[PDB]
């Protein structure tokens, strides 16, 4: 029966890291291989899992994660990374398989538009009413920032910094961030995630054969 | 208990694996400006957060629960309903107008 | 460990007084506001109080301004809750908050 829609992926700007777009596939079939041909892989690394099997295994779910990510930046996107990525623009889950891949859009691929540059939360904290103490916000899986409601969805400029006014039930105080930029690069580079869930009887995410 | 300035219609219907979501509707002086907290209150237990500033999850919440607010209205949607979702759901947001915090009528799901 | 321990909860006749306690540990009690939510039995969950981690302002419901104070102390990481002309719609469950964790009530009972 029906095929898998990973269309969105080739048509757009993606995102920056912590405002990532997210395609949740059930009852499908997949060619993941197809997709990846499409790009220029840097690198592709997952956990509990092999890009080998990722690949060719059933799923009851198959989640997809897309956003611009500069490949200098690989060292922090990592399921083993616990630099500002982790901490607050992007976490994976560890109780399920998953992978993270590094690709590089070709010039053939033309209907991926680049953004101004890269950019990431550098940090999210909320400071209380004494305008003094910080008390950082890290990101949940699977979720964005608290704080991408004060981020512009792509930083001007390197270390620009945002502010919000908390109602008292959230203690006063402030929500607070900051954000670094990576300067664009001649050819779009991105960065994807992959997670993957088994079910019992109900593995319908399959690969195309 | 004097009426809550919140409206949560209080029924809640589904099946085992349904989605039923929960609706919880104000003003503009609470939700619209200030954020929505869900909490999770089983029979006759002390209550637990499920959804903070309305969709954000506490690491401990199963997946199945996620939150959003559109402009006036907040809502709790439930995927792979189970039965330990057997119990009463309520909104709370600050309110502008008393300076004080709102909860929701409150509802109860029932399903299988 | 989080923990939220209330006391002084129990009986008095109407219009009497009554203090409540809440002690605090696994957390920096110094970053979070905390309040008070109680339940009459078989109804729902209505507001009650508030207090800063400032021993700032403070906060009440309707139900109680002028005869409910919110009191704290960051030296113990203990909330107070005083209670005073207490009423038959008094009558509740006292839970104590941050959001994220909540206490097994105490009783407070009237009539
Ligand atoms: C897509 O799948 C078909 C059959 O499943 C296979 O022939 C083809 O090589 C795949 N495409 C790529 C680019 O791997």
């Amino acid at each position: 029966g029906v095929e898998c829609d990973f269309s969105p992926l080739l048509s757009g700007t993606p995102p920056q890291v912590y405002n990532f777009k997210r395609l949740v596939f059930t009852n499908c079939n997949y060619n993941l291989t197809k997709l990846l041909s499409l790009f220029s892989v840097n690198d592709f690394t997952c956990s509990q899992i092999s890009p080998a099997a990722i690949a060719s295994n059933c799923y009851s779910s198959l989640i997809l994660d897309y956003f611009s990510y500069p490949l200098s930046m690989k060292s922090d996107l990592s399921v083993s990374s616990a630099g500002p990525i982790s901490q607050f623009n992007y976490k994976q889950s560890f109780s399920n398989p998953t992978c993270l891949i590094l690709a590089t859009v070709p010039h053939n691929l033309t209907t991926i538009t680049k953004p101004l540059k890269y950019s990431y939360i550098n940090k999210c904290s909320r400071l209380l009413s004494d305008d003094r103490t910080e008390v950082p916000q890290l990101v949940n899986a699977n979720q964005y920032s608290p704080c991408v409601s004060i981020v512009p969805s792509t930083v001007w400029e390197d270390g620009d910094y945002y502010r919000k006014q908390l109602s008292p039930l959230e203690g006063g105080g402030w929500l607070v961030a900051s954000g670094s930029t990576v300067a664009m690069t001649e050819q779009l580079q991105m960065g994807f995630g992959i997670t993957v869930q088994y079910g019992t009887d109900t593995n319908s995410v399959c690969p195309k054969l | 208990g004097s009426q809550p300035v919140l409206t949560q219609s209080p029924s809640a219907s589904g099946t085992p694996g349904q989605r039923v979501t929960i609706s919880c509707s104000g003003s503009s002086s609470n939700i619209g400006n200030n954020y929505v907290y869900w909490y999770q209150q089983l029979p006759g237990t002390a209550p637990k957060l499920l959804i903070y500033w309305n969709d954000q999850r506490p690491s401990g919440v199963p997946d199945r629960f996620s939150g959003s607010k559109s402009g006036t209205s907040a809502s709790l949607a439930i995927s792979g309903l189970r039965s330990e979702d057997e119990a009463d759901y309520y909104c709370a947001a600050w309110d502008d107008s008393l300076s004080g915090a709102v909860f929701g009528g409150g509802t109860q799901l029932t399903v299988l | 460990e989080v923990q939220l321990v209330e006391s002084g909860g129990g009986l008095v006749q109407p219009g009497r007084s009554l203090r409540l306690s809440c002690a605090a540990s696994g957390f920096t009690f110094s970053n979070y506001a905390m309040y008070w939510v109680r339940q009459a039995p078989g109804k729902g969950l209505e507001w009650v109080a508030l207090i800063s981690y400032d021993i700032s302002t403070d906060y009440y419901a309707d139900s109680v301004k002028g005869r409910f104070t919110i009191s704290r102390d960051n030296s113990k990481n203990t909330i107070y809750l005083q209670m005073n002309n207490l009423r038959t719609e008094d009558t509740a469950l006292y839970y104590c908050t941050n959001t994220y964790y909540w206490g097994q009530g105490t009783l407070v009972t009237v009539s």
